[PDB]
């Protein structure tokens, strides 16, 4: 569950 | 010579961050996907709210349109792909297959093909059609950051936090080339030029490269932004000045001239990442999208 909603949104 | 973007519309309505933009072929629409779990259609001209399409179970990393305007594809945490019929807004198929996060999508230029990529670490390709998936590639080692098919749609070129562009044979499922400099930064983002000569690739170490794929040569660098921890839409702007255009983790939309590689604009207004730019098919017209903090697109226009 990616906490921004996508996983674009995220630091990898 | 040097454009003259300047902010015309800011298109607020996404309640997260906003994924990624993208102007319909025939040059009526904007697409924009949030990870709100919401898509978004906005006039390209005049910046208005058309419509909300709505459907997938979490938010949205990627949308892609067909080469006709007529279909969207969207790729979303809750693992699947959806088609829309734009007009309707209605979920025509949902493409089931991968096992973690779709990152990234887009049709070839006939439209009767998907590409995908996910974290799952592989390469997919569904028949639009049907909605079945004709090959899984096992393409990369880490999460897929982008997938795009060339002029023909013969090709499909892929990037992975691997370090890795890859380029398949759409037919065979084949690879045909690796790309790679001395190093291995992670690969964030990757597209083939208008042209299909070319590759414009990102790397997670603030650098835009354009390689010749043919050669399998680095021919330019792009420097001078931030882009160091997310995977940034660039692109080739080609309806005035020829440019490259990219987001940057500093909040401004970057410019670059393509065969001098200077800066020749920094677009000021967004107030978090810029993890998406695109340019319109025919105007000169680009579209920014930023990350939470922010949640509006731009559109700038340009006399050149």
């Amino acid at each position: 569950l990616n906490p921004h909603g996508a996983a674009r949104a995220e630091v990898y | 010579v040097k454009p003259n973007y300047a902010l015309k519309f800011t298109l607020a309505g996404h309640t997260k961050a906003v994924s990624s933009v993208k102007f319909s072929p025939n040059g009526e629409w904007l697409a924009s996907s949030s990870a709100d779990k919401l898509i978004k259609i906005w006039g390209a001209y005049d910046g208005k709210f058309e419509k909300t399409i709505s459907g997938h179970k979490l938010g949205i990393s990627d949308v892609a349109w067909s080469s006709d305007s007529n279909l969207l594809v969207s790729a979303s945490d809750d693992k699947t792909l959806k088609i829309w019929d734009v007009s309707s807004g209605k979920c025509l198929k949902t493409l089931k297959g991968h096992s973690n996060y779709v990152f990234c999508c887009n049709f070839n230029p006939q439209s009767n093909l998907i590409v995908s990529g996910s974290f799952d670490e592989s390469v997919r390709i569904w028949d639009v059609k049907t909605g079945k998936c004709l090959k899984t590639l096992p393409a990369h080692s880490d999460p897929v950051s982008a997938v795009h098919f060339n002029r023909d749609g013969s090709l499909i070129v892929s990037s992975s936090y691997d370090g890795l562009c890859r380029i398949w044979d759409t037919a065979s499922g084949q690879c045909l080339k690796t790309l790679i400099d001395d190093d291995n930064p992670p690969v964030s983002f990757v597209k083939f030029s208008p042209n299909g000569k070319y590759i414009l690739a990102a790397t997670l170490d603030n650098t835009l490269k354009l390689w010749d794929y043919s050669k399998g040569k680095c021919l330019k660098t792009y420097t001078g932004h931030k882009n160091e921890k997310y995977c940034i839409f660039a692109n080739f702007s080609v309806t005035g000045g020829k440019w490259i255009v990219s987001g940057s983790e500093d909040n401004l939309v970057y410019i670059w001239n393509l065969q001098t590689k200077e800066i020749v604009q920094k677009l000021q207004g967004h107030t978090d990442v810029v993890i998406s730019t695109a340019c319109h098919p025919t105007e000169n017209i680009i579209a920014s999208a930023a990350l939470e903090n922010d949640k509006t697109i731009k559109l700038w226009k340009s006399d050149c």
